[PDB]
């Protein structure tokens, strides 16, 4: 933001850039447009053999 | 003895051919599927050019076609495709009787029981939906985890009772045979090593196969619910398919076509003819096959854009 300071001597300038936190936020984005995200898939077991039900 | 010789295809399509319908009334009235957004209606004459008169584009999606069932009577055709469809075609006429919409993702698939009536079709939100013959559903079915891939008409000779019997398919690697009036529950096919792309049925009530991405086509009875013949067949099959009344099974193995012979066990007869500038991982494998209705006509299907009609005959 510029916000205008008168000193004195001479006057300044002051400028603050704040960044938010994607995830704390609702705004539209919650991520970069870079982040790339990952599952680590699932823990399966092997097939037996054949194998069914009456229901 | 059987030389089984390879003849005159019907070429036609600009995609890639991903069914194929036995017609299933009028065993001509061949019925095509799609990719390319139609379905391109091919007689058989037969006789000999064209092996036999491509007589109605029917177009579209807005998006691809993964199937085309035909009716009991055999002159309606039922659409699918990945825009989240049904469009009921008039074989014949060109017309959109009843867009049956409602699904998500992408639909994998449609059939259609033995009176012409209470329609089913898969999907990858995971579920089913059952559309009568209106848009309209009786219920929406949900006991799978995933990509369902499939589901098939059986054609029923106990003579029906009247509480029928249908069936499914699959990342959770298993199938579930849903009555077709009440979806009650009935047995599973539990094992396999990752997906099931597909399944059959019996052309009286009492056979079917499923089919792999790791190798194995583990076979049936509905009639015995009982797991059967475990074969092995390496790449996959994506594209199953009974002689209707011979014991001759049809499935495409990238690769043959695998004649397993049902009966005793044996490799009769494998069809990678034909083949012309190509690098393999070119080839262009199938995606679709059918055995005319009356049961010889393999009506043998691949990517490309060249259907392969291939008959069996004498020695």
């Amino acid at each position: 933001a510029t916000r205008h300071v008168l000193m004195r001597q001479g006057v300044l300038g002051i400028k603050v850039k704040i960044m938010r936190d994607p995830a704390k936020s609702r705004t539209g984005p919650k991520a970069l447009p870079d982040a790339v995200t990952i599952i680590e898939p699932k823990e399966e077991e092997p097939i037996l053999a054949p194998s069914v039900k009456d229901y | 003895n059987e030389v089984l010789v390879l003849r005159g295809t019907l070429e036609g399509h600009n995609g890639w051919v991903t069914s194929l319908a036995t017609s299933a009334g009028q065993p001509n009235l061949l019925l095509s599927a799609s990719r390319d957004k139609t379905l391109i209606s091919w007689k058989l004459t037969g006789d000999d050019q064209k092996f036999g008169v491509p007589v109605r584009s029917f177009k579209g999606h807005s998006h691809i076609v993964q199937d085309c069932t035909l009716t009991a009577d055999g002159a309606y055709a039922l659409s699918a495709s990945w825009d989240k469809t049904l469009r009921l075609w008039d074989v014949a006429t060109g017309e959109t009787y009843q867009r049956f919409v409602g699904h998500k993702s992408d639909v994998m698939s449609v059939d259609i029981d033995k009176k012409a009536s209470m329609i089913i079709s898969g999907s990858r939100d995971k579920t089913i939906k059952v559309w009568t013959i209106k848009g309209q559903c009786l219920a929406t079915l949900l006991g799978h985890n995933d990509w369902v891939s499939q589901v098939r008409v059986v054609p029923n000779e106990k003579a029906d009772d009247d509480s029928v019997t249908i069936i499914s398919a699959g990342n959770d690697k298993m199938v579930k045979a849903w009555n077709l009036n009440q979806f009650q529950i009935e047995a599973d096919f539990i094992g396999h090593n990752s997906n099931i792309n597909t399944l059959t049925a019996s052309p009286d009530g009492t056979l079917i196969a499923s089919a792999g991405k790791d190798g194995e086509i583990m076979l049936w009875n509905l009639a015995a619910k009982k797991a059967m013949y475990t074969l092995s067949a390496q790449d996959e099959v994506f594209s199953l398919a009974f002689s209707p009344n011979r014991y001759w099974l049809a499935a495409a193995t990238a690769t043959g076509i695998k004649v397993f012979s049902l009966d005793p066990q044996y490799l009769v007869d494998d069809l990678r003819p034909e083949f012309a500038g190509y690098s393999k991982a070119a080839e262009p494998h199938a995606v679709s096959l059918a055995w005319s209705a009356d049961g010889q006509t393999l009506f043998a299907g691949y990517t490309d854009n060249v259907i392969r009609v291939w008959q069996v005959m004498t020695a």
